[PDB]
């Protein structure tokens, strides 16, 4: 994330963080529910064992209130595939029921139709996360959020050079340095709906950093939902 | 209001058409009042807002 | 025979500043030329400081008996504060069981007028590196691989970084056959801040296509710290004078860059999984 300004209290609280043995964050999650994360699937790949982490508005120092969990089981799509970076979604179950507090509050799962006429309709969206502040610079040790409205499908694929599959879409300026960049995988993307906040997409891939003429692709959500639900009983 | 793209069809929560006719439905925490517009919350930490303590 | 440990490179015009042969049991050293070591189960540092105008150049270290063991793939010699071309370093040393002597010599060159540039890019700087391994590439793509028989290290997915001899380096992009070379620049320790910056031409046919930095440097404890080195808004092919920034976590003593030139060149050129965040 390059640029925009800094998340104020109580306007990110859907956010969780994957940390390591070190205990260093390197992807972010969602939280559905009590016991459901959702997270990119190429997250699990760099890191043998992880842990979650909940309530810190400052990953250098504890301020009070953050908390640790135990990840229970992974669940991933059937048909992911390294080499066109397609169906990058995955579930997470947890151990502990996560006690709701200020700050800390799931965002709800909107239907698909309602989705596609009109959420997907609107202007604009937001992203947020611990993104690097730079092409190759230093991660930001506070969360951050920004805005980015969406492309038209034919400048869509126009952009980019390699090939775009239907389960996941572009957005991004032209040449304002206003871009997420690595290490937000799996971030959470959210649209605005008179205040109500839905999640909809999350970052998913995209060459470069704030590259001229270019967009980041974001996988879409919606058309998951069944696979989501299949997964909403399962252990 | 033939259908809920215009404006959530009057719905400030999930819209649809049964029957042909434009009908809301809520989300969890909700439910669905005298007017239909607005679900009241039916719990402590209702999705769909940030919180607002102190 | 016996094992040795290298920093830097040597060469046939070098005076030296001391010569000194160490046991490596005694409690406490044997203080020499009025010097100063600690020595314990596990660590033996030597603190050195010359009072005569002059540029270090190379270290040696050689102890015997023969043990069981390559001398290439960790790391047992480093200095802690200084380095290559400031006049001292604090040496440390990582022991074993089996080892019960060393013999340490250090040479240097007069300080005004000293550079190493003269080494350090070798005889065909189009074939072969500093290191003395030669590129090779793939035929399919036209892009150098990694070499792998040294000490590699990472910070996070799609970063290297290689140790050698007391000597790093970072590979910014990916290279092609038809590249030449153009030449190169140096750095010395009376220009080095904790940021800084370089400026390159990019005008017409010296278009930049491949940079390389090597440097020494310092280290705290066993585990380095590796600075950011990235490219300054971008380079294309509007601004003719391109930048180059770094961003240190802690002190170097040198640094060299081999600036590659490629006409054909269009700017971007990643793989195919290196891409997405
Ligand atoms: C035997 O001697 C060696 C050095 O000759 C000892 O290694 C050094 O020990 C010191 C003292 O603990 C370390 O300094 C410490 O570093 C921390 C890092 O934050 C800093 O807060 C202080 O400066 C603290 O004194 C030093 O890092 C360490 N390594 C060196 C100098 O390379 C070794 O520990 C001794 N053996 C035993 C068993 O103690
Ligand atoms: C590229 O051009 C822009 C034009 O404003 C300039 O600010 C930037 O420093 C240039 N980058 C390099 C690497 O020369």
């Amino acid at each position: 994330i390059v640029g925009g300004q800094e998340c104020k209290d109580g306007e990110c609280p859907w956010q969780a963080l994957l940390i390591n043995e070190e205990n260093e964050g390197f992807c972010g999650g969602t939280i559905l529910s009590e016991f459901y994360i959702l997270t990119a699937a190429h997250c699990l790949y760099q890191a043998k064992r992880f842990k979650v982490r909940v309530g810190d508005r400052n990953t250098e120092q504890e301020e009070g209130g953050e908390a640790v969990h135990e990840v229970e089981v992974v669940i991933k799509h059937n048909r992911f595939t390294k080499e066109t970076y397609d169906f990058d979604i995955a579930v997470l179950r947890l151990k502990t029921p996560i006690t709701f507090r200020m700050n800390v509050a799931p965002a709800c799962l909107p239907e698909r139709d309602w989705a596609e006429s009109t959420l997907m309709t609107q202007k604009t969206g937001i992203v947020s996360g611990f993104g690097r502040t730079h092409e190759k610079g230093r991660q930001s040790t506070r969360l951050k959020m920004l805005e980015v409205p969406y492309v038209d499908r034919n400048s869509c694929k126009l952009s980019s050079s390699f090939i775009i599959t239907q389960n996941m879409f572009c957005a991004g300026y032209d040449t304002k340095q206003e871009d997420a960049c690595q290490g937000d995988s799996g971030g959470p993307h959210v649209t605005r709906f008179k205040d109500t906040y839905f999640v909809t997409g999350i970052v998913s891939w995209g060459e470069g950093c704030a590259r001229k003429g270019k967009y980041g692709i974001y996988t879409k959500v919606t058309a998951f939902l069944k696979w989501i639900d299949r997964s909403m009983k399962t252990r | 209001r033939k259908l809920c793209s215009l404006d959530n069809g009057d719905c400030d929560q999930f819209c649809h058409e049964e029957q042909n006719s434009v009908v809301c439905s809520c989300a969890r925490g909700y439910t669905l009042a005298d007017n239909g517009k607005a679900c009241i919350p039916t719990g402590p930490y209702p999705c769909g807002k940030q919180t607002l303590e102190r | 025979d016996g094992d040795e440990y290298f920093i830097g490179k040597y060469k046939e015009k070098d005076e030296t500043l001391f010569f000194a042969s160490y046991g490596l049991k005694r409690d406490p050293c044997q203080i020499v030329l009025g010097y100063k070591c600690s020595n314990n189960q596990t660590h033996f540092v030597l603190n050195f400081k010359t009072n005569k105008k002059s540029c270090i150049s190379a270290i040696k270290l050689t102890s015997y008996p023969k043990i069981n063991q390559n001398s290439d793939l960790t790391r047992n010699l480093y200095c802690q504060t200084g380095g290559i071309g400031t006049d001292n370093c604090k040496l440390v040393f990582k022991k074993r069981k089996r080892q019960i002597a060393a013999n340490i010599e250090i040479y240097g060159i007069p300080a005004k007028k000293c550079s190493f540039k003269d080494r350090y890019i070798g005889a065909d700087p189009l074939h072969v590196d500093s290191y003395g391994l030669s590129y090779q590439f793939d035929q399919e793509h036209g892009w150098n691989l990694e070499r792998n028989n040294i000490f590699k290290d990472t910070r996070f997915s799609t970063e290297v970084f290689y140790h050698k001899n007391g000597l790093f380096n970072t590979q910014i992009t990916y290279l092609a056959e038809e590249d030449s070379f153009s030449e190169a620049r140096e750095i010395t320790a009376k220009d080095i801040k904790k940021k800084f910056s370089i400026i390159l031409p990019n005008e017409e046919y010296k278009r930049i296509s491949f940079l390389d930095v090597y440097w020494f440097q310092e280290t705290m404890r066993k585990k380095p710290k590796y600075p950011y080195i990235h490219y300054n808004g971008e380079c294309s092919n509007e601004n003719k004078t391109c930048e180059l920034v770094f961003d240190t976590d802690e002190l170097m003593t040198y640094a060299l860059v081999k600036v590659f030139t490629n006409p054909e060149s269009d700017g971007s050129r990643l793989k195919e999984e290196d891409l997405g965040r």
